[PDB]
Parts: structure tokens; sequence; C-alpha cells
RNA sequence: CAGCCACCCGAGAUUGAGCAAUAACAGGUCUGUGAUGCCCUUAGAUGUCCGGGGCUGCACGCGCGCUACACUGACUGGCUCAGCGUGUGCCUACCCUACGCCGGCAGGCGCGGGUAACCCGUUGAACCCCAUUCGUGAUGGGGAUCGGGGAUUGCAAUUAUUCCCCAUGAACGAGGAAUUCCCAGUAAGUGCGGGUCAUAAGCUUGCGUUGAUUAAGUCCCUGCCCUUUGUACACACCGCCCGU
RNA sequence: AGGAGUGGAGCCUGCGGCUUAAUUUGACUCAACACGGGAAACCUCACCCGGCCCGGACACGGACAGGAUUGACAGAUUGAUAGCUCUUUCUCGAUUCCGUGGGUGGUGGUGCAUGGCCGUUCUUAGUUGGUGGAGCGAUUUGUCUGGUUAAUUCCGAUAACGA
């Protein structure tokens, strides 16, 4: 099953409350880490 | 709700002759089109199918201003229990003709 | 007595608009894309178009045994008058109604909506259409409403070609806090035949053809033959 | 709007209790030594009211409660 | 060059509508929905029927309109021309009407056609046209408000449903500040259909008929777009901000 | 530049007020006010006064063929021929009735929780990539001095080309 996107979050909450967390995520998409 | 057990009977006995029913959802409506010279007020099929619904034994659906009802199997074989009817009788819809 | 032609187009009409309805409630979770009633004096048949038929038919033959049956009882007309078939869409990619359905039943499963709704972007631009464009409006993230706008390709909006040129379809879906809504449009590849697209071109669009090589000619020849 | 309550009215209109009767249908029939049986209750003359459905021996008149019949 | 003006020929040298981008509004709609999330109520009901009232109640202000203030008129006769459309209905009771007779009229009786280019219907429309009477008199202009009768729709007409007949005969003699719409078969005048409709148009949406004055320009008013420019504004001038 | 006007009169209709038991309610500059297709005698109806009905599915418990319950003639009662209640007894036969949960129905509240639809900015002429060019960058050119058009319509000029 296919359930959070980071690409979505951080284009979605990037000047919300939860930016700094969905910014954090969408790296460890990226970098492998 | 309260009815003549007859009308029970001729509703039940309607549906599992055909397998499906529908209602036109008018509670005024003196007599079901269907069960005619059996005096049934649609109002008695209403409340029949919704109790039937709640225990699972028939599935609907609602169409533009109408009911439309389907027969379980649990609804198959609650029927025959309660009409005494032979296990080698089926509804219509069960035979592909 | 008999009713008037108008009287008898409008309940024509009426007709297939409330059982284009039933179908669709009935059938929704079936791919279901269309109906199509062909009237013969002998029976009227109706063919429903829908992804998958043997969900339509059911095991056996059941459900579509239980449908041409409820119709019957319906509308009033009589026994032996009532024959459903099911056929599937040449293309399931290039109908706005199925597209739809399937991003409802996507997003009915918790899939995330900005993936559902590019995949499905993909498979439409995937199917040959010029173009697409899919809009999800409602509570995504918060209390605070929103809308997000998906396109690609070729799209038009005004004039006649918008017609026969653009499909559209507009579905509602309900989740856990209320209501979200689909769009989705499908801009149609010019086809010559009329299977998968409009036979007649854009009317701006003009198609001047290569002239052919010619022999230059030197001197006077008579040819007899 | 929000809606008022206005809860003053009669006190409480009372909904008619049916009384309990304990074996009505010995009441309709005296018995003798011998045997016999009378029937103490009037047979309503309708159709359907014919054998087993009683009248009602009201202190000046006949009623069929099945049929609302109604005598002198 | 892109194109503009005039003219010939020509039915026509600019017919009128429909559809209409990217982005937004805390615009309207939960009282259109068996679209819908949360609250509230659910048998002494905010559910649902029945009976009677109200939604129209009148010292006063504000909008959209109808009729008028007359002689380029009103009244009484005579003559003569349209177009767009509707019509007997699942539930559902309720259609359009020719012809004969009765009544002075609203109407009432018969007896026929039409599920419609077939019948109403050659849709004998009104303005308009030709004669008659009146004669600048709030007048035979205007028709408000009231009295007494008659008839139709309905289960029911009183707080008058609607319609007909006698009688009554108000303001009104062209309208302050301010303000609306419009460039040709157009504006205005005049009727006729459709919607609502058991009863039914001073509203709306269409259709014809009669048919103009003025203009082929501008940025003065109003508003909206561009370019340059200034900003301490960015919740964006309904801002920001200083001193008692 | 003009035509017909409205604003003045009488009346018809909507909106405020003021009255009322209730005079239900939405909408308030264009973009509310013969608008909700809203011309309401009853219904519509959402407001006020009074009175019936359950059309409270389903599960558990109780009670029940020695009867769970249903309806009703007369007199009283009522606006009423609502057995709605009271007196009186009759009738019905497991369909119901009492409690606990749990549902249903709302023209009830929120359009400042939403969908859809409609209106408005604006029916004006506007809008946007892709490769190139200029800037550390936000960003900019394309999308322009000028003529032309109803029109970012076209011709032209041109670090922009095609779209
Ligand atoms: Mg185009
Ligand atoms: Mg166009
Ligand atoms: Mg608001
Ligand atoms: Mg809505
Ligand atoms: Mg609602
Ligand atoms: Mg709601
Ligand atoms: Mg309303
Ligand atoms: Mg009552
Ligand atoms: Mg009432
Ligand atoms: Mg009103
Ligand atoms: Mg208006
Ligand atoms: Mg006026
Ligand atoms: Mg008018
Ligand atoms: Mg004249
Ligand atoms: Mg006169
Ligand atoms: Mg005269
Ligand atoms: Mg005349
Ligand atoms: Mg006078
Ligand atoms: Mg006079
Ligand atoms: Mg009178
Ligand atoms: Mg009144
Ligand atoms: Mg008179
Ligand atoms: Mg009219
Ligand atoms: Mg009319
Ligand atoms: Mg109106
Ligand atoms: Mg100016
Ligand atoms: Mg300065
Ligand atoms: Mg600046
Ligand atoms: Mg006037
Ligand atoms: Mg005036
Ligand atoms: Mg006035
Ligand atoms: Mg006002
Ligand atoms: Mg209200
Ligand atoms: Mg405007
Ligand atoms: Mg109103
Ligand atoms: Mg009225
Ligand atoms: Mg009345
Ligand atoms: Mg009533
Ligand atoms: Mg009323
Ligand atoms: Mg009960
Ligand atoms: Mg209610
Ligand atoms: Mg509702
Ligand atoms: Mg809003
Ligand atoms: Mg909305
Ligand atoms: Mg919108
Ligand atoms: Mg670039
Ligand atoms: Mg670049
Ligand atoms: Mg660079
Ligand atoms: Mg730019
Ligand atoms: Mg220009
Ligand atoms: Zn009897």
């Amino acid at each position: 099953e296919l359930g959070t996107d980071p690409y979505e979050d951080f284009q979605e909450n990037w000047n919300t409350k939860h930016s700094s967390g969905v910014t954090r995520e969408l790296m460890r998409e990226l970098n492998g880490g | 709700m309260l009815m003549p057990k007859k009308n029970r009977i001729a509703i039940y006995e309607l549906l599992f002759k055909e397998g499906v029913m529908v209602a036109k959802k008018d509670v005024h409506m003196p007599k079901h089109p269907e069960l005619a010279d059996k005096n049934v007020p649609n109002l008695h099929v209403m409340k029949a199918m919704q109790s039937l619904k709640s225990r699972g034994y028939v599935k609907e659906q609602f169409a533009w201003r109408h009911f439309y009802w389907y027969l379980t199997n649990e609804g198959i074989q609650y029927l025959r229990d309660y009409l005494h009817l032979p296990p080698e009788i089926v509804p219509a819809t069960l035979r592909r003709s | 007595v008999q009713i008037s032609k108008k009287r008898k187009f409008v309940a024509d009409g009426i007709f297939k608009a409330e059982l284009n309805e039933f179908l669709t409630r009935e059938l929704a979770e079936d791919g279901y894309s269309g109906v199509e009633v062909r009237v013969t004096p002998t029976r009227t048949e109706i063919i429903i178009l829908a992804t998958r038929t043997q969900n339509v038919l059911g095991e056996k033959g059941r459900r579509i045994r239980e449908l041409t049956a409820v119709v019957q009882k319906r509308f009033g007309f009589p026994e032996g008058s009532v024959e459903l078939y099911a056929e599937k869409v040449a293309t399931r990619g290039l109908c706005a109604i199925a597209q739809a359905e399937s991003l409802r039943y996507k997003l009915l499963g918790g899939l995330a909506v900005r993936r559902a709704c590019y995949g499905v972007l993909r498979f439409i631009m995937e199917s040959g259409a010029k173009g697409c464009e899919v809009v999800v409006s409602g509570k995504l993230r918060g209390q605070r409403a929103k809308s997000m706008k998906f396109v690609d390709g070729l799209m038009i909006h005004s004039g006649d070609p918008v017609n026969y040129y653009v499909d559209t379809a507009v579905r509602h879906v309900l989740l856990r806090q209320g209501v979200l809504g689909i769009k989705v449009k499908i801009m149609l590849p010019w086809d010559p035949t009329g299977k998968i697209g409009p036979k007649k071109p854009l009317p701006d669009h003009v198609s001047i053809v290569e002239p052919k090589d010619e022999i230059l000619p030197t001197t006077p020849i008579s040819e007899q033959k | 709007k929000k809606r008022k309550k206005k809860s003053c009215t009669t006190p409480k209109k009372n909904k008619h209790k049916r009384k309990k009767v304990k074996l009505a249908v010995l009441k309709y029939y005296k018995v003798d030594e011998n045997g016999k049986i009378s029937r103490l209750r009037r047979e309503c003359p309708s159709d359907e009211c014919g054998a087993g459905v009683f009248m009602a021996s009201h202190f000046d008149r006949h009623y069929c409660g099945k049929c609302c019949l109604t005598y002198c």
C-alpha cells in the first residue's frame, strides 16, 4: 500500500507548522539517509 | 411494525418467488401494485423490507425515488425455513434459463 | 389512446436518464461506463459498457439476471422485453467516467491524492489522449478547503469543438471529514475512423499536401499507344 | 435561530391501559351438575360472528365487538 | 507594408446569440437534492398528520412597475392586416375548442373535432384607417375608494379568489435635488403566446405590427486597463505611523 | 448630440420599520430590494394556538395461548364521528408491549467545515512553458519604440527562436 508521498507533503506543508518535519522527510526520500 | 400475518406471508412469498423487490417509497399509497387482490399497503412492504435489511437478509439500493431489494443467501435460507418450503425450491433468479 | 410525439420523446429521455442514474449507482464499483438502449418492436435491448464484465455478470450470471428483473419491475413494461448485455470498453484510458471512478476508488482506499492524480494523468496520456486535466477540491489538508490541479498536453476551452473533442466527468467521494470533488477532462485525438476519436478535424487546422515530383520537359515527345 | 422549549401544558394526558381479565372464557358458559352447557352471552346474527363471537351484555344494550352491531 | 476611406457590381460589403483562458472572492446557496462533515432534538418530538390562524397586519421611509394628466384626444359605429408557440397528463384529479339553443352580460345546456402542417385556425389581434358625437370646463380626460345585486373555481371565498351589471367619481393640469437605458427594423407605441395556473398577470420570457430624432466622435465626468515613476505599504492606504 | 423616461400623483408588488400569539426565513453599492423561478384562501409552511400517530429497524432482559397485545357500539368528553381520555363490557391471537443499548427523521444550526452549481473581477485582452541571452540571487527577455485592429489582431523593430 502506498500511504505517504514526501513530495506532496513538502509541496503542501512547506509554509505550514509541519514544514520542518516534512522537509526532513523529503531528504530521507532523496538522499537515502 | 404491527401487521396481519397474512400480509407478511404474501410479501415473503412474492420475494422468494421472484428474488427481488421494488417499491416507490410512498407511505400513503393504498396498496402495493404488485400485491394486488391481497390488499397489502405499500407501507407494510417498505417496513418489512427494512426489517429484512437490518438482519442482512436483503441488500438495498435507492434510485431517484425507488427502493430496490435483492435477496441474499442467508435471506434465502431464512425465507425457506420461515415458509416451510422444500429444499427443492429456489427463486427464479437462481435458475440460469 | 396514445400520447403526442413531444411527450413521447421527453418520456424516452427521462427513462434513459433514470436508467443511467440507477446503473451508475449500482455498478460504480465495477467501472460502469455507460448504457445504450436499442429499441426493437420484438425486445428492447440494453447494452451496459463497463471496464470489467465479470462482476456485472456475477457468478453463473446471477447478478445480471437480477438487474433485468428489477428493471422490468421498475418501468413496468412486460416480461420478455428486457435483456441486458455487458460489453467492455474498447479503450478505458480515453473514457472520463471510468478514469473518474478509478481515481475515486484509489482515493477511497487511502492512497495519496497527488500520487493517484499523477498516476491517472500518466495512464491517460499513455493511452493516447491529446491532453488531460484533473482537479480535486475539498478539505485535502486542514479545516480550510483548497483545490489541486494537474494538467498535461493540449486542451481547448471555448467553442463548438469542445462538444465532440472533450470528455468531462464530475464525481463526489465521501471521506471521513466530508465530501471531495473530482473533475476529469480528456481531449480526444483526431482519428479518421470514429473508433477512438472524432472523425472531423479541428476547424482551424489546415493540412497542405506536399506536391509530387514532376519531370522537367525538354523536347516535345509524341507517344502513340 | 435556536429552538425554545416552552414545556408547559396539561400536566399529563394518560394513555388508556387495557384491563387484565383472568379466564374470560369461563363467564360465557354456565354449567349444571348433569353436565349441560348453557351460553350466557348472546351470539351475534352477523355472518362472521355466528358461533363463537359472543356479544356484550351492557346495562341497556347488546354490542358485538367484532362488527359494532348494537341491539336494545 | 499591415491596413483605412470612397465607389461599381451585388440579396448581402459590420445580422443577432451560444460557448468562452491563468488566477482568485471567506460572493450566494445546508430552504433543490436519498450531495455531505460536525453539533442539537428524538415520543409531553425540532419527526409526522389534523383543525384554526399568520405570512397580506399600518402614524412612516426606499426600490422594480401599471395607469394617467387629454383634441397628435375620448366615445359610438364601419372597414381591414401577423408571428412565435400550446393543447385530452405513470402517480395525477386538472386539455384546446368549432357549431345549435337559452340569457342583456358574466355564463348555462346540448352535440362534434383534435394525441395534431389534419381540429380550434385562412389563428377575421391591438395599435392603425374611414365616418359620428364632445369642445379647453378636473370636462363625455382619469378611474382610485365605496354601496347593492348576479355567476363561475373549489372541501371551504369572511380579511372582498376571479368575473359581470347598475351606482359613486379621489389625487393627477407633465413633475425639485438627483438619476436609468439606448445607434436601425434600433428606441418608443401596440397587441399576442409560454412559465407560474383547480381558480390566475400590473411579473418574467419570447413573438410579431407601426416605426423615428440624433451620432460615425472624445477622454471632460465615471470606471477599467497599460508604460514610466516614488514608497518607511506586503493582513498591501480600511496600510503604516508620531506626540500630548 | 438626442429619444423615451424614472424621481412628483393614484394604485400593484418587493425591502426596512412599527404592531402581533405568529406577522417564518435568506440576500443589503455595482455584484440585496416583480430576487429565491416566492402570483402563500387549504396544501405549500419552514411561524403561532390545540389535538391524534409511530412510520422507535435490530440485539439483550422481562412478561406471555390460564392470553403479549389490537380495534370499537352507546353515554360522558371534544372544535371534531380522534375509543384522545372516563363508565361499560365486547373483540384480536404472538404480528406486538415494557426497560437497556443502538438507530432513524428533520425547510433544525453552521455557505467562516465542504462538494456541485451560479455570480463577480471580465467578456475587458489577457496568460504560460521549452530551449537560448543577462544576473550570486530573488528575478528578467520572449510578452517591444512605432503604425494598424473589435482583439497580445497583424505589420514591423529585434538576444531571441518556435510554441
Ligand atoms: Mg481556441
Ligand atoms: Mg469564439
Ligand atoms: Mg459569507
Ligand atoms: Mg446546495
Ligand atoms: Mg441539508
Ligand atoms: Mg449540514
Ligand atoms: Mg426558499
Ligand atoms: Mg384535527
Ligand atoms: Mg395547517
Ligand atoms: Mg411575502
Ligand atoms: Mg430587480
Ligand atoms: Mg415606472
Ligand atoms: Mg414592465
Ligand atoms: Mg387615433
Ligand atoms: Mg373614458
Ligand atoms: Mg358617441
Ligand atoms: Mg373605434
Ligand atoms: Mg369628471
Ligand atoms: Mg369624468
Ligand atoms: Mg357584495
Ligand atoms: Mg389577514
Ligand atoms: Mg361604471
Ligand atoms: Mg407578455
Ligand atoms: Mg396565463
Ligand atoms: Mg413573480
Ligand atoms: Mg477619462
Ligand atoms: Mg519621494
Ligand atoms: Mg517597488
Ligand atoms: Mg410613463
Ligand atoms: Mg416621472
Ligand atoms: Mg412615483
Ligand atoms: Mg429598500
Ligand atoms: Mg424559518
Ligand atoms: Mg461590473
Ligand atoms: Mg420575499
Ligand atoms: Mg393569491
Ligand atoms: Mg378558509
Ligand atoms: Mg387545514
Ligand atoms: Mg396556511
Ligand atoms: Mg405501537
Ligand atoms: Mg417539520
Ligand atoms: Mg433535508
Ligand atoms: Mg462562500
Ligand atoms: Mg461553494
Ligand atoms: Mg465557483
Ligand atoms: Mg527562459
Ligand atoms: Mg533560462
Ligand atoms: Mg546563469
Ligand atoms: Mg515577463
Ligand atoms: Mg496594441
Ligand atoms: Zn358481530
